[PDB]
């Protein structure tokens, strides 16, 4: 019924700008302002405003009048954020969110930016297959090193997101000034290797997409 | 330019009835402040819960009601159960914008204990083309959230090199975590026995690769 | 819920959210539409209508309606509510006098202006009855699903607030509602416009030297005659009335039947009214020679009635018509 | 707390502890200065004006004032208390009407006085507006810090008490409060005055023949007429009055404008009041030639103006002037 | 701040008066009456009056009425109470108080009356020491014995009131028709008898006063 997708999450350097979108379904738009909330990492959740989606007239918490700018594509039935002239304290999650009720009853998944100084570093995609010898249980475990990339944000799929179950995704963390990822997915042992398995990785600030399908090691 | 408040932990196990509060700091909270309650499981998934003072979203379980109670909004679980730990925020309108309060953890006794699943992958090949190895060891679906990884190279504790994610929730409410160790190509052909090493909720689990 | 300053606020002039303005005892049916500066009806966010918000420091408290009183020479009724803006049912009255109950105080406000009741109708009484004649009054509606008219209702100019201006522990100190817009400066030179979170003030000191000022323009207000100028623009907000003047048949007045009594080419009428009838009637000849006479004393009366005929108007009761021959 | 006999005390003739004497309807502020015989205020020790202690038994109850109610023809409005004595702001009305809620019973008490609110000036309103100009009334403090007259408030009388006069299971038993002076006979031969503790009866039976009686004098009262002589002495106790009558300016009353008409040495003047005007004018000439009219009723009036000029007071806005050559 | 001390315990036969002295410090006794109470032996507390420190008008209880008698040295900030005719019956200890606050906040230290029949005995007052062998600890109990004095009261200190810590002075008890008091003081071992110790006593009733000094059995 009511799902407001948001954006994925950016990665930029202190200065620039970014438009953070929040394309909304199962409601009528026009009826249902937007709030925009910020959860900053340590500090807990905070109203950044809200946008009257049938005017169009935005009210701003005073923390946020200045930098901080709302606007729609009402068309698309979507509620934007901008945030001009990024400040490195700016990192965090935000939402949006549906006023109804009293109060707000549906949140978005959140964007998260990541304001931040460094070039652009293309991921290396490695697969990760079972020991050498053996490995024989009722399943298996597969897995996909995404090593060394900057900025923010990296996608990672199990054949082309057919593969959803079973499959752990793990947060990336920077390492000497690089970003690293990893993920696992298990199958019965008759799936793999029968059946391919191939671990699909996009950087967006590349322009690289890898398709790596899991190899027996002999 | 007013302070909403709340407790910042409550435990209580499946069955129980709990309460949270939230405070206003200016005055009673009353239902002009039409008190908001947020529910945030892991992933950083939110849902409403309750919207002026007492409405309950649609599709939430009824275990959920909101009320006043003396000067403030108040939150109750009537048979709390296990799904229900999380964090809950309560917000309170102020005649022109929103204040959020910091939050309530609510733990909910639950969700019998699980051991982690490890796995140890050698460095794959193409990266021992770059002059460099890294061993990856992916632990997942533990209960508690908390383990000790513990990498030993040739029977010897390596110390430097390793890098541990923070224990991160998965969506059945258990956790992951994957600890990293990177060596040379060199350091690699050097050496012979690696071990990741995983101590959850007392026992341990040691898995060994042999290059 | 705007607040303005009611002009005899139980000791005097104090600034009540229920400040009234637009006294309005126009109509006919014993009612008044009155303009709260408050704002009763949902709450701040969706819900009942028959709850209650009026402004409690900067900021609302939406709450129940549990104990109104608008009242005048005698008690009123409430009719309805919606928005800024009451319906009741009051006797007429020098003054009116508003007021609800918190719970905690009485927080009334009250206000002059010339109240009354004339039913329409050639009895002049001084309520409606439960009997009579219905015939076309002017009237306000009970409810809110209404467009007939729209009022400007643009923002709020600033608003003083000195609980802001605390102390710095030598300093005199602006804070924030909720990172709202804080128009602020001192006699002494300092900061000269605020857009600001929570300020100190370098240069002055004391608090009865500096700007306390809340440009809060996130729901705009009534435009009172007892509201300061929002001094930027004229926003949008138009905004309706709920409680149009409609042509409501009031229940109405009737007056007793006359005593018809017989003469030569002559009307005695022993009457007696309930309440001042005006009478009067139409000599049915080009010469009209007509009479008007508010009776409300009881009292035998005559007309030269002529051949052609005469008609005869007891009050709102319908007119009569006669043949002397 | 004064305990006297109230003339219409809902019923008919009570004693209420809040019995009215010395209303003053005098003033024209909408205010009434009262007295009850009940003295709230304080507690009987020391503390909170907004408390409240009238006499119940031949004791005191030094409590909270919850729902006090002066009215008349309609509900009035507290002004303040102090001592015996309080100031409401009322309405005209016929009579007064006055009364606490102690919680279990109503408890009230009224009294015949004509009372009525002319605002100092020409307009005779009916109550005073929010707008006007400022002109000297005479009207009532808020304030207590007052010595600007003071009355004699010497000792009570006695006062009965018939829950006294038990039974010693055949002859008639007295008792005392707290060693008080009660004084004591009966119709029959037996003590004959009565300065003692708890005393028996040898000679009578019945309580309906004896003397329940409480010199009780450790602390003073008002002088009322509905009070018996203590017939000893004029002892001490001068005591202020706290709400004198004070030269306020009054938010005080104003007429519409009127409608200035030119004519030959004359002023033809439509005009229109809100209420009941007293104009008048003065024809400069050593010939006054002056006019009174107290105008509610709107008229176009005349004035023949002669050469070296006239004066035109429209009610208490300033007096005009006018040249006609 | 706010002390009310009162006068001594007197002893006086039926018929007798009394006035009891009330000296208040801390407040100015202008804006605070006095309330004078009763506490009788067994039956507890009662409120015998209040004196209006203004005006100078009392307030009689009913129960109190008639033999007492409020009024005060306005000038030196006492009340006093006086009870003419003394009943047998009104020995208890009555105590100033201070009204104010909606109730009383201060209180007295209380000055007993015993109304009793008996004539005039000076005490013996006779010193305690220990016995004539050994005593060695750390510290030691000297003593005084008040025996046979009547009426009461007798004051006891020691070293003119410079030694009051390590004291325990003990209640006056009738026996024989006569009082007997006593006290004990403990000093460290080497303070006595290195350096004097010396009970005072006063009987006012006999204008009696003795200094004994506590002297070694040998």
């Amino acid at each position: 019924q009511i799902q407001l997708v948001q954006s994925g999450r950016e990665v930029k350097n202190p200065g620039e700008t970014v438009k953070i979108s929040c394309k909304a379904s199962g409601y009528t738009f026009t009826e249902y302002p937007m709030l925009w909330v910020k959860q900053a990492p340590g500090k807990g959740f905070r109203w950044m405003g809200l946008i009257y989606t049938n005017t169009g007239e935005p009210t701003y918490a005073e923390e946020f009048k200045g930098r901080f700018v709302f606007s729609l594509e009402i068309s698309a039935s979507t509620a934007y954020l901008q945030i001009n002239n990024l400040t490195n304290e700016d990192t965090a999650t935000y939402f949006c969110v549906r006023d109804y009720f009293i109060s707000l009853d549906y949140w978005g998944q959140g964007t998260t930016l990541t304001v931040s100084s460094a070039k652009t570093t293309a991921p290396s995609v490695y697969p990760l297959a079972p020991v050498c010898g053996g490995t024989t249980g009722s399943s298996v475990t597969l897995g996909c090193l995404v090593k060394g990339y900057f900025p923010e944000p990296v996608t990672l799929t199990w054949n082309s997101g057919s593969l959803s179950s079973g499959v752990h995704t793990f947060p990336a963390l920077l390492q000497s000034g690089l970003y690293t990822l990893s993920s696992s997915v298990t199958v019965t042992s008759n799936t793999w290797p029968s059946q391919t398995i191939t671990c699909n990785v996009a950087h967006p600030a590349s322009s690289t997409k890898v398709d790596k399908k899991i190899e027996s090691r002999r | 330019q007013a302070v909403v408040t709340q407790e910042s932990a409550l435990t209580t196990s499946p069955g129980e009835t709990v309460t949270l509060t939230c405070r206003s700091n200016i005055g009673a909270v009353t239902s002009s402040n039409c008190a908001n309650w947020v529910q945030e499981k892991p992933d950083h998934f939110f849902t409403g819960l309750i919207g002026d003072t007492n409405n309950r979203r649609s599709g939430v379980p009824a275990r959920f009601s909101g009320s006043l109670i003396g000067d403030k909004a108040a939150l109750t679980i009537t048979g709390a159960q296990t799904e229900d730990e999380a964090i809950y925020f309560c917000a309170l309108w102020y005649n022109n914008l929103w204040v959020f309060g910091g939050g309530t953890k609510l733990t909910v006794l639950g969700q019998p204990k699980s051991s982690p699943s490890v796995t140890l992958f050698p460095p794959s090949s193409e990266e021992l083309e770059t002059n460099k190895a890294t061993l990856v060891c992916t632990i997942t679906d533990f209960y508690p959230g908390v383990v000790t990884v513990d990498w030993k190279v040739d029977g010897t504790p390596v110390t430097q090199g390793m890098e541990t994610t923070q224990p991160s929730k998965q969506s059945n409410n258990k956790y992951m975590a994957s600890s990293y160790l990177t060596l040379t190509a060199r350091a690699w052909e050097r050496h012979s026995s690696y071990s990741c090493q995983v101590t959850h909720e007392g026992h341990t689990v040691e898995k060994s690769l042999s290059r | 819920p705007y607040i303005a300053d009611c002009p005899n606020c139980g000791h005097s002039r104090c600034d009540s959210p229920i400040a009234i303005e637009e006294v309005r005892g126009d109509a006919h049916a014993g009612v008044i539409r009155i303009q709260t500066s408050a704002m009763f009806g949902l709450k701040t966010d969706g819900v009942d209508l028959a709850y209650m918000s009026f402004m409690n420091g900067k900021t609302q408290k939406s709450i129940k309606i549990d104990n109104l009183h608008v009242r005048t020479s005698a008690p009123c009724s409430l009719v309805s509510h919606h928005g800024y803006y009451i319906l009741a049912q009051c006797p007429p009255g020098d003054t009116v006098t508003v007021g609800f109950h918190d719970g905690p105080n009485r927080h009334t406000c009250t206000v002059a202006h010339k109240v009354e009741f004339r039913p329409v109708g050639r009895e002049k009484y001084r309520h409606p009855p439960e009997h009579g004649v219905e015939l076309p009054c002017n009237r306000y509606t009970h409810k809110r699903a209404d467009q007939g008219h729209y009022v400007e209702m643009h923002q709020p100019g600033l608003v003083a607030d000195h609980s802001l201006l605390s102390i710095h522990s030598a300093k005199v100190k602006i804070t924030v509602p909720s990172g709202a817009q804080v128009k602020y400066y001192c006699k002494c030179p300092d900061v000269r416009e605020g857009i600001t979170s929570s300020d100190h003030t370098t240069t002055c000191t004391d608090v009865k030297q500096c700007r306390a000022y809340l440009i809060d323009n996130k729901k705009w207000v009534y435009n009172s005659g007892r509201l300061p100028r929002g001094e930027g623009d004229t926003f949008k907000g138009k905004l309706h009335v709920p409680f149009v003047p409609v042509k409501a048949k009031c229940i109405a007045t009737l007056a007793p039947e006359p005593l018809v009594e017989h003469k030569h080419r002559t009307l005695i009428l022993h009457l007696h009214p309930d309440h001042p009838t005006l009478l009067t009637t139409r000599s049915l000849g080009s010469d009209a020679n007509p009479t008007r006479q508010w009776i409300e004393r009881p009292t035998t009366v005559n007309f030269t009635v002529t051949g052609e005929g005469l008609e005869y108007t007891w009050g709102n009761h319908p007119p009569k018509r006669v043949w002397a021959q």
